[PDB]
């Protein structure tokens, strides 16, 4: 998975899942416990993956 | 991960062969059959919530323990993690019967699947007897007989419940 | 093996989602265009030892200069090496034929094959001559779209030796 | 949008490789398939009044509590946003029939759906609902593989929302 | 990402009412055409190499500075370069008539590449007529007859040409 | 769990340092609040039984449809599955009371809510009206700080929902 | 990121003095009554679902071509965006409230909003209205003396209204 | 991690119910000491260097052995390594002491510590001698009278001893 | 600067989470614990010059090398810069006194002194000496929490130092 | 980041043609002078922290306003974050003056330190006489002929000065 700049909804929730896969060890992570501020960042291209 | 097709030619390569007559028929009828095979598997797709609603249902139902304080679906998180389970099982599922192989299953949905389970102390034989409970709940939208052409699927039925019983069967 | 089926599965499996209508589109194209790459592999498996040998005669007809004493196409040994090999061309060929992509080829031949053939000393030419002869014959045993299909995995283990 | 032309284009360059066999054939059970989803999109967009007023009513009828006042359904303005929800699910239902693909349906439904809901405090049952009354009527007036198409894609509708 | 169908449909969206049915006319029309697109996608990749070999001889033959020491493509990695440039931009250009539509060229090969080349000071009028010989060695390709059913496709080479031509205007 | 002391000695330990001033604040302020809190959590541990019958009988007051036959209030093991529900949110209020942190809410009831509430079909508004009941009555139960540490515990619980 | 104290302290440390009986007289006083800016924060805090509705509600009757096709709160996405934002801002008008500084309202928050808001096209006087609701609601909120002591909260409540103003003025 | 706080109420929890009143009360008084507890605290961490100080001092006053060549403490890498993991042991039984439980010892300092030093051929009998060295200097130190109000803290000295042994028990 | 409010707010932030009762307890205890620790800054502020004169002595006393010609500390300079390092020391004790916490410590002394000591030759010891005399004095210019606060920023500073 | 012998082989292949007689020469002279360049260096790298720790001394004595509170050498984080800067720039003057090259100087730091003292406020000027009382000291270290052979070593203090020079100069 590579995630560019620019992207669309169903690249970045695919990375989402993907980063949350490996990431977290093939943990379950919940909803309350997902950072919604992070996901937004990388979003709007403030952050790298 | 293999399909029905990679398969074949998995086990011809080993025996340096090109792949035979009768093999060759074989995936025809494979290929020639693979609607209602396309058909089976938007079933498994469409009806997934209503599939693993009922076998959670059935299931709790039955083993009230489960869900008992010191249950291992007692709190919110454990029942989460159940219920993800069970969708995830029935997506493998879902996988597989596209394929016409379980190679699929056997490479990921049940790679680590019953040291994880042990290791967790999660009791595999409620995770099989929810296995089953969803192939009871996902053979009736497979022979639901709506909104498709008639025809003999029984085979598709058959293979579908080796998928689920090889699930269940690699658990406990 | 990299077919429309293991990616349509592994690219849901990716993203944790079930399949849906545009994976299962997929899957119909791929069952649909099976009777032209199956029997296409079964044309092409019936003329097996026609192709190899013209195949590896072609090679010695671009390349005169390797069948002489000193060099790669001299001797029993190296000739039968290079109708071993042809043979492997066009098996996984007709292997991803079958299976409607080019996974076998890719897998079987064209992971590794630059590393193997500068140890070996084995040049590209030699094979890019022989699919290029079996793309020929190809073309006159096949019609319609078997052709079509035959021709692009030819085209793709060629493109992959250059 | 995640189609099928998207997401074998995607796939290709997520390798950095060429389209090839495994990727054309997908595109070619798409390019087949085309001729029922655009029938299908016309017959859902010419019963679209029709479609519409009665998955209200049927909204209303399966909940009969939402129309007594102090509840979500009650007042002329609140049924008005049903009827434009309604019109928003169908018209996207036809998009994505028409783009072969759920892409149209993600991108316009279900990304944001469960916390757009939640928040304004709707009832994804009341959709539901809906939606089967869509599929019901869709049983009539489609024919064959034009309502194969359209119940899959009003059953994607409804997975997202379940 | 977007193709025609998702290009008409986001228009539609904007304007808030259903496709015309003008507009599924259209999306028929393209979608029966589909075949002469997948052999123009299929005479671009399996003639790749070709075109590129080809495109790159005559840009060498004819701008010789890039070939002599001190000229863009003297290094011998910098020829690395430049080929491999060449040949990303012939695959975005069949990702973009399989497509049949523009702007995913746009997005992840264009918007970035002008300054990108100004940074590194590659002459970008250079690049564009190697683009437009890709151009020529693809139409060359396109327009062969043999091993395809005969038919007019005068619609599939305009938009080829279309893409090849964006593509050069965006480097340069 | 996350409580004051544990978030302290985890803030410490991340930074591979002793316990400071700072965090020697943090605990005796927790030990501080420690005394309304428990008696808080001792009074609401007296009346769970009539929280629990009030809560209930409060969502079947504002939700008269789902006692209805055919929905989720129908039956007495659903009704006896609210009176659980209900039991066991007051239990993790106590705790997180006990605990001087949402660690038992967070962990036990408020990981997994949402998912767990989708699957079977539980309107979180109903739990939602069974919380502000026991907060109205806590509010009878409790003065001063116990009942604002009793309220702040429970509409945490009641935005987890929300 | 600041508090008071912090703030005081680098005021006093630019110029290198101990802080002065006037500044420690502040200081006391600040921590005296911080109790009671313990319970703003929690009314801000124990409201928020219901403070953004309210704003959402009003907003969104005040301008309708925001949830009209076309409009930037229009498909899920955007309006999950939307009130998303709302949650993030009184999230971050709650941590400005009970550091008694805005300086986490100005670092964090608001650092590149208005370009943010600007490249994606959303109007910053629809976000800056959605501001004031959100402030309208929030006072609305603070003021309710049920279960708390009474007394006087006229600085809080002016603190928590300068915080609103500054994230409104930052946006627009 | 826990404290008596967590670990009561996860007992209560498995046990399925609310926490008894004698619990409470045990809660209850806990908190009442907070205070002593939070100075036993403070007495290990402000003197924290003087301990692992005067533990290292007697421990290699005793075994000359470990800083010879050929010892397990002799160039200053493993002098180092030694004298970090005095203060690492030290730091998470000041850890222990403020949660009232030991389980953030077992789990991060205790995990699997006897095994890494049998590996590294850590003679396990000096570490042990060295936390002995180091309960005796914090003993000291906690008995301090001076910069507190005198009362009996005799529970927290024999909690404190008791973390202490575990630590030297685990590891030897 | 890292303090008990800077903390509370840190970790709710990193969390994306508003503040509720573990932040609200833990600032609860800060604004507490004010008292004595301002009480405590302004007792070490009105005995600036007793405090620092008397730990320019200590050193010397402690150090008597030091005073000699050819040392470190021989000169009205370096007598100067004895005094102006132990007003900052105490300046930054008593900023740590007002916020709850090593932060001005940690910002304005405790980074960067390891290697500005080597730097500038600067033992560590001596400053050790002169806060260790503060401390003494400090044991009876105050009483109480406050004394409790003083004597716990200084250790921090002395525990930082060696 | 290129050497004298790589700016040689630069030049040539820009030109063209092979390194000419003159140029080969002047490479020869240069390794001639190396075993003088490598004791320069020696003498840069052991007497760097007393290079440094006197440059420091004099330039807080003739600038007293850094050290006072409100000043860019005040407290200990920005103090360190001077002498640490200072080692950087004594760091890459060493690596110039052992390759022979300053444009390896130019393109190792002095490209973002300036902007970055900029974007800082830091003082350039302070930071070029920093660099020249580094110099200073380096000069009478390289001049220091204690156990080592003497000779003339104009080259090597002439090009050590013009690598300080070009430090401070790019700096300010
Ligand atoms: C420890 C934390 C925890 C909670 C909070 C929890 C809630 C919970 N309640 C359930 C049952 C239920 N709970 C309710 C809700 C009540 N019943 C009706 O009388 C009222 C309208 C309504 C008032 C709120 C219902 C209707 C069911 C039946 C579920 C079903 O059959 O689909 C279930 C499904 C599993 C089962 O069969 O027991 C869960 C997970 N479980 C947990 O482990
Ligand atoms: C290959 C695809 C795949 C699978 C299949 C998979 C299963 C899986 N289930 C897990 C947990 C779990 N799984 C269950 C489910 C059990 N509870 C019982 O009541 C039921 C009978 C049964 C389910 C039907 C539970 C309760 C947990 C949580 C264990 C715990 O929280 O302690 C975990 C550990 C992750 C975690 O605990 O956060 C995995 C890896 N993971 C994967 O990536
Ligand atoms: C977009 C995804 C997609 C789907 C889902 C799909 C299904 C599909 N179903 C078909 C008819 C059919 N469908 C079925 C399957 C049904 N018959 C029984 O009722 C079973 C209960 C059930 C399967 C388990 C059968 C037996 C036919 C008859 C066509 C044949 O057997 O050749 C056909 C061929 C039309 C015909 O010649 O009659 C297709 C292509 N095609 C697609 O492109
Ligand atoms: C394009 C995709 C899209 C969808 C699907 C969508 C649904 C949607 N419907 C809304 C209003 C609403 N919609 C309903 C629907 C109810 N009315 C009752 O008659 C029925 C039982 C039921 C419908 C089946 C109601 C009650 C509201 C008012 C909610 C409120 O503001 O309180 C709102 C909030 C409007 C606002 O900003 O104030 C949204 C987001 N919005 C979108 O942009
Ligand atoms: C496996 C991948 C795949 C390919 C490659 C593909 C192409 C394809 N080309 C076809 C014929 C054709 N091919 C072309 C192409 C044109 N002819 C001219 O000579 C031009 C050089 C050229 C422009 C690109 C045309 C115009 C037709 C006839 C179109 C029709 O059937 O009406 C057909 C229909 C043949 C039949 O069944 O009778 C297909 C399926 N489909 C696939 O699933
Ligand atoms: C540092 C804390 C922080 C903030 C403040 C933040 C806000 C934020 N809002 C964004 C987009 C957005 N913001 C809004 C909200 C506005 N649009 C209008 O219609 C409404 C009037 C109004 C809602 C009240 C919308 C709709 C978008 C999506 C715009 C788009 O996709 O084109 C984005 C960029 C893309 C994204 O993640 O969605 C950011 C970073 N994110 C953060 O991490
Ligand atoms: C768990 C976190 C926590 C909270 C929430 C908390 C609140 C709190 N509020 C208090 C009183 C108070 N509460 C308020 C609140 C104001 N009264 C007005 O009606 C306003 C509407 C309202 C502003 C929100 C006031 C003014 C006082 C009096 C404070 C004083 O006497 O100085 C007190 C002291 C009661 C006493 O000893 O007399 C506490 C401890 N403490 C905590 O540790
Ligand atoms: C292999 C590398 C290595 C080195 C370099 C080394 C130095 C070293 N010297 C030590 C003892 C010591 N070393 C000295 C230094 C000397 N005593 C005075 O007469 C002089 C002023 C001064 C020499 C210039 C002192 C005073 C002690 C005793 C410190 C104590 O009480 O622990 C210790 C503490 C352990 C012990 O021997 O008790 C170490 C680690 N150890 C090593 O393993
Ligand atoms: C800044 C962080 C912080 C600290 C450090 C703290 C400690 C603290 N210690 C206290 C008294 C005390 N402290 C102690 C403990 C000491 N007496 C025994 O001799 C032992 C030698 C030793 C413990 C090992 C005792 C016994 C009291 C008397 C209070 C009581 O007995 O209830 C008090 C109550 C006020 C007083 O009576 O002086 C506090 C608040 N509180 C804080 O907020
Ligand atoms: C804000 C926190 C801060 C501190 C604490 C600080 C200490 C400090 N003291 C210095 C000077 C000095 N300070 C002393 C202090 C010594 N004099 C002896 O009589 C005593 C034994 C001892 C006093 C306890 C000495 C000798 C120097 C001269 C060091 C030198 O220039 O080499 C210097 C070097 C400044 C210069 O060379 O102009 C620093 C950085 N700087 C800071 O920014
Ligand atoms: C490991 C690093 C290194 C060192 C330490 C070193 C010393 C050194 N200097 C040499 C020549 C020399 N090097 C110098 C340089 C000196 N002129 C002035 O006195 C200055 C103090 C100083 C330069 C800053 C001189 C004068 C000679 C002898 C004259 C000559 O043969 O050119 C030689 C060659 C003579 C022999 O080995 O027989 C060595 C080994 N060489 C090295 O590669």
């Amino acid at each position: 998975i590579n995630l560019r700049a620019p992207f669309t909804s169903e690249e970045f929730q695919g990375a989402l899942y993907a980063i949350y896969r490996h990431i977290f060890g093939n943990t379950y992570v919940m909803e309350s416990e997902r950072p919604t501020t992070a996901e937004s960042q990388l979003k709007d291209g403030r952050i790298t993956v | 991960m293999n399909d029905v097709f990679t398969r074949a030619i998995a086990q011809a390569d080993l025996k340096g062969s090109f792949l035979l007559e009768s093999d060759l028929d074989k995936l025809a009828s494979f290929a020639k059959e693979g609607v209602k095979r396309l058909d089976a598997v938007a079933a498994l797709t469409n009806n997934a919530p209503a599939i693993i609603s009922d076998a959670a249902h059935k299931l709790f139902a039955e083993q009230q323990e489960l869900i008992q304080p010191g249950g291992n679906a007692y709190p919110h998180r454990r029942m989460a993690a159940c219920l993800r389970d069970m969708e995830i099982i029935l997506r493998y599922v879902s996988y597989a019967l596209l394929a016409g192989d379980a190679s699929v299953l056997d490479d990921r949905c049940l790679n680590g699947l019953r040291e994880t389970y042990n290791a967790l102390g999660t009791p595999t034989q409620s995770v099989a007897r929810a296995v089953q409970l969803m192939k009871d709940a996902a053979m009736v939208h497979l022979k639901s007989t709506a909104n498709v052409t008639v025809g003999d699927c029984s085979s598709l039925y058959s293979e579908a419940a080796t998928y689920f019983d090889k699930a269940a069967a690699s658990i406990a | 093996s990299r077919t429309v089926i293991t990616e349509v599965i592994a690219t849901a499996d990716s993203q944790g989602r079930f399949l849906n209508s545009t994976e299962l589109q997929a899957a119909f194209g791929r069952f649909e265009r099976a009777v032209p790459a199956i029997e296409a592999a079964r044309a092409l498996t019936k003329n097996q030892d026609a192709l190899v040998k013209g195949a590896v005669q072609a090679v010695f007809k671009k390349f005169p200069y390797v069948t002489q004493p000193g060099e790669k196409g001299y001797g029993d040994s190296n000739q039968a090496k290079c109708a071993r090999d042809i043979g492997y061309y066009l098996r996984f060929i007709t292997y991803s034929l079958v299976a409607s992509g080019t996974g076998p080829l890719d897998d079987y031949v064209i992971a590794g094959l630059r590393e193997v053939n500068r140890a070996f000393n084995l040049n590209p030419l030699w094979y890019i001559e022989a699919l290029n002869y079996i793309k020929g014959e190809t073309g006159k045993l096949l019609s319609g779209q078997s052709k079509t299909e035959a021709l692009l995995y030819i085209d793709h283990a060629i493109n992959a030796l250059s």
